RNA sequence: CGGUCCGGCCGGGAACUCAAAGGAGACUGCCAGUGAUAAACUGGAGGAAGGUGGGGAUGACGUCAAGUCAUCAUGGCCCUUACGACCAGGGCUACACACGUGCUACAAUGGCGCAUACAAAGAGAAGCGACCUCGCGAGAGCAAGCGGACCUCAUAAAGUGCGUCGUAGUCCGGAUUGGAGUCUGCAACUCGACUCCAUGAAGUCGGAAUCGCUAGUAAUCGUGGAUCAGAAUGCCACGGUG
């Protein structure tokens, strides 16, 4: 193994953080730890909808959860009912008081994690891995971004020998550390083991 | 007086608020000394990054705390009720004390 | 590890954090230097009826979302490879690769 | 070395151990695991069978052992010898 | 009347102000020859005064903070030669030529990973 | 020239030849040269018997060679005929106070013997 | 290297002489960073040298060097199935080089109380033509004029 | 400038070091020659730095069935009143041997004692712990300041001045061993660190071979942090001479 994340290396430039917030050296940790509970929480539960990214930040003794989803109908439901359903236990995990904001993302096939969920998904319910990769692939290029790298690996539906399949298209520098490349993974469950899924997704340069 | 000091760790989030507060605490009382900074703290971390053995991976991080102070020399009656009420930006904390 | 080491380390909070009080009290009564020797004989023999496991000194420290033992940091509170893995996607505030 | 200050160390069982066979008196082995607690002259003249890891070893203790906690006349490792 | 120079070194900043006088060149509440120890010091504080004949022409005022020995005297001689540019203007070509307004730009080089000290590998070996 | 029954040297500095002796080293020899009253700036030679006589009553008060061996021999006889661990590993040969015999422990096992 | 073609480091004279062939040797004497102490050495032992020699430091130094300062040396060519040892005429710079390293190390292979009085010693022979400066020089000179035929 | 308890120390003062934030700046820009009118190179007047200024970060498609099922995740198999647990004690620290990586040395460019000067980076609340008293010391007791450009760790050392030592197993070296101890800790026997007194092994520059380094590098000297109740000759960093 080589590379680096290239959410990690773009951490300071082009990509804000996942959880911003501020503690001294004494509550550093259990701030840690409650973000991750909640992290863990609404992964597991609103995965059925498609979450792509969350906001955890927490002003002034009270949490506030910012929501990055595609299908909110699955995060809803009807008329404020499952959200506050959620604010409320969300409160109950972190033991702080709490807020919960609900964001969009338009085209649903663009972002790093919704093009994964979607490959990973595909994986579980058995289709031909070649045909999710280059369904995906000419997905993100006809919504029009500037490059995409798939790149799925291990146990190939039918094999002992786990070969690693990765295509691209347009450009996407990855050394380039003004880029915009969103990057995410994800593992598909399957009953040949774990067949793991990484996308790359350039949308385009910032200056400065 | 009552000084302020804001630790961040953003220094344009933390420059665009102590930014507003110097401009709602101009607005209401009389002398504000200055956005003065001070050390950066620079907190710093080393990892081996294979999960079974590399020792010549590694690693280094650094936690970059941006430290600025505020001077109020003149607080009226109402400047302590304006910045009680003020509420800060999501990722900045602030000491107030008079002396 | 094993759920039973993670139990186990939960255990030895919840001892220490019970009996913090008649430790510093016997440990006092110990280390003072005006002292009735007796009462420095019963506070010595109390501290061993005192359970092994609340002392502060005995408990291993763990990482917060995995229970591995070796390579914690204090200021995360996690392991060194779930550091690496929550800082490079994000989850940790103002942690960019340290470039100097 | 143990602080002066502190006094010796010898824990509750083995003292009221020692204390009720001199009250006593018999000849039998007082079995015990405690290997580190320091001899006290109530404990001369009697066989304590320290736990060595694997038995219980005894140890018949004079005069000489005053001060020597009772896992020094007891080697948890063997070695014969590598030829 | 004064003139001001900034001198830095590898931890050394120096800071110099230049008068006519008559020969006194005081560094930090005490006298050269309490401060350095080492003729070869003194040189490098005296070097720029050697090159143009102004040895007890001007004397100055100097603190300096940080660094060592040879590196507080090598700030001295940097800001010595940015005051005497400020003073006459015109030894700007001797000074180039001297080579002393050229502020040396070494550092002590970071320790990297890996490595015992900021070059030297340990002992590598076949076996 | 004899001080506590052992010649000591005479060109030699007077701490530095009093060092000479099994029982008194350089601590122990600059408070005898303090409660002496001679400085440490003098040689053996040129010391009269006056000042040798308020040595050997200064030397004579603390314990020294021959005492000494016998606080030594009979303290390593008293472990190895009581038999605890430190007289087990004085009577093997080993080093005592808990260093490690994987390898270096040549101060107590001599030279590298071979297997052959 | 194979790609430079790098030039020479300034090296900054004495406060003593303003000679750089004394910086170069107080350079070259110096072991384990501290230069003072070299310092010491080298000023304490032209000083008691030129208090016997009567002339000047610079002076005696340089000519008791110049009684040292090899003409050719020899390098390895192997080119055979034995070594060639071919002479090559030295560098002016490079000459300087060598007189003050076997100087110095003639100096640490002396038998003398100080350092101060090794480097007198030897240099005062090295005036005198004589010592184990000047048979190392006179030696690896009579090798080179012995292997004259490889001049090839 | 004032007032000086002579100590930036109190009125101050925006000039300076400094602390960040925003910038300007270095790009073959200018010149000459070579060069195919080109790419470019050899130079040099300017400039704080001339050609990538220096250092880091960034490790292409892939190779080695490389490493980890013991961070974690996981297909299958194996265990299920036990291969799962819980507790006490022991072991991971053994030792006729051999290797790797380091540290201390073998001394006079040095050792010892007395004074004297110059840093950088950091870390601190179950914590850092001044000042003052006691102990030769490791430390003890009292205990303000402090979430800290505020106080504490904390004296930097090599260096400088003087004295001494006289090339010796030495006033080198410090191993090992006995006694006496302080701290941490329920607990220092196996098995901690450190202090004092005493003891003072081998070693007098190293065969075959082999390694690191191109400049603030090598070499040498100190200091900190993480881990951490206590436990680094390591690891990660910072400066000093060079
Ligand atoms: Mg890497
Ligand atoms: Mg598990
Ligand atoms: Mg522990
Ligand atoms: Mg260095
Ligand atoms: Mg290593
Ligand atoms: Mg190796
Ligand atoms: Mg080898
Ligand atoms: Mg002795
Ligand atoms: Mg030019
Ligand atoms: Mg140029
Ligand atoms: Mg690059
Ligand atoms: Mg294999
Ligand atoms: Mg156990
Ligand atoms: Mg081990
Ligand atoms: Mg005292
Ligand atoms: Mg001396
Ligand atoms: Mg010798
Ligand atoms: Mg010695
Ligand atoms: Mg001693
Ligand atoms: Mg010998
Ligand atoms: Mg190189
Ligand atoms: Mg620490
Ligand atoms: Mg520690």
């Amino acid at each position: 193994g080589q590379k680096v994340h290239p959410n990690g290396i773009r951490l300071g430039i082009v990509k804000p953080w996942n959880s911003t917030w501020f503690a001294n050296t004494k509550e550093f940790a259990d701030n840690l730890d409650s973000d991750f509970k909640v992290r863990q929480y609404l992964t597991k539960e609103l995965a059925k909808a498609s979450v792509s990214r969350i906001v955890i930040e927490r002003p002034a003794k009270s949490i506030r959860v910012t929501i990055h989803t595609a299908r909110p109908g699955i995060v809803i439901g009807k008329k404020g009912e499952d959200v506050e359903k959620l604010r409320k236990v969300v409160a109950d995990i972190a033991g702080v008081p709490a807020q919960i904001n609900i964001a969009e993302v338009r085209k649903p096939e663009l972002d790093a994690k919704l093009v994964a969920d979607s490959i990973t998904s595909q994986l579980e319910r058995r289709v031909m891995f070649r045909r999710a990769m280059k369904r995906a692939v000419q997905n993100a290029m006809r919504l029009g971004a500037k490059g995409i790298k798939v790149e799925v690996s291990g146990r190939l539906g039918g094999a002992e020998i786990a070969r690693t399949e990765w295509y691209r298209e347009g450009r996407v520098p990855l050394h380039t550390l003004r880029a915009d490349i969103d990057y995410n993974t994800s593992e598909a469950h399957t009953t040949y083991g774990v067949i793991g899924v990484k996308v790359w997704i350039f949308k385009g340069e910032i200056l400065g | 007086r009552i000084r302020i000091r804001l630790k961040a760790f953003d220094h344009r989030l933390i420059d665009q608020a102590t930014a507003e507060i110097v401009e709602t605490a101009k607005r209401t009382g009389a002398q504000v000394r200055g956005p003065i900074p001070l050390p950066t703290r620079k907190e710093r971390f080393t990892v081996l990054i294979s999960p079974h053995v590399n020792k010549d991976a590694r690693d280094q991080y650094e936690i970059r705390t941006h430290l600025r102070l505020v001077d109020i020399v003149e607080p009226t009656e109402k400047t302590v009720d304006a910045l009680m009420r003020l509420d800060l930006a999501a990722g900045v904390d602030v000491q107030i004390s008079l002396g | 590890a094993k759920q039973s080491m993670k139990a186990r380390e939960v255990k030895r909070v919840a001892l220490a954090d019970k009996y913090f009080a008649k430790r510093a009290e016997l440990k006092a009564i110990i280390s003072d230097v005006n002292a009735s020797d007796e009462d420095r004989w019963n506070a010595v023999l109390k501290l061993q009826t005192l359970p092994r496991d609340s002392s502060p000194s005995r408990q291993r420290n763990r990482c917060r979302q995995t229970g591995r033992p070796h390579g914690f940091l204090r200021k995360f509170g996690l392991s060194r490879i779930k550091v690496r893995e929550a800082a490079m996607r994000g989850e940790i505030p103002g942690l960019k690769k340290a470039s100097w | 070395p143990r602080s002066l200050k502190k006094g010796p160390f010898i824990d509750l069982h083995l003292l009221k151990k020692v204390e009720k066979a001199v009250e006593s008196g018999d000849k039998k082995p007082l079995r015990t695991w405690s290997r580190r607690s320091t001899i006290f002259p109530n404990m001369i003249g009697l066989t304590i069978a320290v736990h060595n890891g694997r038995q219980h070893v005894p140890v018949f203790v004079t005069d000489e052992m005053v001060g020597h906690k009772l896992g020094e006349f007891a080697p948890t490792r063997t070695y014969r010898g590598h030829a | 009347n004064q003139y001001y120079g900034t001198g830095r070194r590898k931890s050394s900043a120096a800071r110099v102000f230049i008068k006519p006088g008559n020969g006194k060149i005081v560094i930090n509440q005490r006298s050269l020859e309490q401060y350095f120890g080492r003729e070869t010091a003194r040189m490098v504080v005296r070097q720029p005064l050697e090159l143009v004949d102004m040895v007890e022409k001007l004397d100055l005022y100097i603190t300096v903070k940080g660094g060592g020995i040879s590196g507080q005297a090598g700030a001295i001689r940097h800001g010595i030669t940015r005051a005497l540019m400020e003073y006459d203007e015109s030894l700007r070509s001797e000074l180039r030529k001297a080579g002393f307004v050229t502020r040396d730009a070494r550092q002590v080089e970071r320790k990297k990973v890996g490595l015992r000290k900021a070059r030297r590998r340990p002992q590598f070996s076949k076996r | 020239a004899r001080i506590a029954g052992i010649n000591i040297p005479d060109h030699k500095h007077a701490v530095i030849a009093l060092t000479s002796i099994y029982g008194v080293g350089k601590t122990r020899s600059k408070a005898i040269l303090a409660a002496a009253g001679i400085a440490e700036d003098v040689k053996i030679s040129e010391l009269s018997e006056g000042q040798i006589d308020t040595l050997r009553d200064e030397v004579a008060k603390f314990v020294v060679e021959g005492d000494l061996r016998r606080e030594i021999s009979m303290s390593i006889k008293r472990l190895m005929d009581l038999g605890c661990y430190r007289g087990l590993r004085h009577r093997r040969g080993l080093p005592v106070r808990g260093q490690r015999t994987k390898t270096n422990a040549r101060t107590r096992k001599g030279p590298r013997k071979p297997i052959k | 290297p194979r790609r430079r073609v790098i030039g020479q480091r300034k090296i900054l004279p004495d406060p003593k002489f303003g000679s750089e062939l004394l910086a170069k040797f107080v350079n070259i004497l110096m072991v384990d960073g501290k230069k003072s102490t070299a310092e010491s050495i080298v000023y304490s032992a032209l000083e008691t040298l030129a208090q016997r020699s009567g002339k000047s430091e610079l002076e005696a130094f340089e000519v008791a060097l110049e009684n040292v300062r090899p003409t050719v040396e020899v390098k390895s060519r192997r080119v055979g199935g034995s070594t060639y040892q071919v002479p090559v005429e030295v560098r002016p710079v490079r000459r300087n080089a060598l007189a003050m390293r076997w100087i110095v190390e003639a100096a640490r292979k002396r038998g003398d109380k100080s350092m101060a009085l090794r480097l007198a010693n030897e240099l005062s022979d090295a005036a005198e033509n004589k010592g184990t400066a000047v048979k190392k020089r006179e030696d690896v000179h009579r090798m080179a004029e012995a292997n004259k035929a490889f001049a090839h």
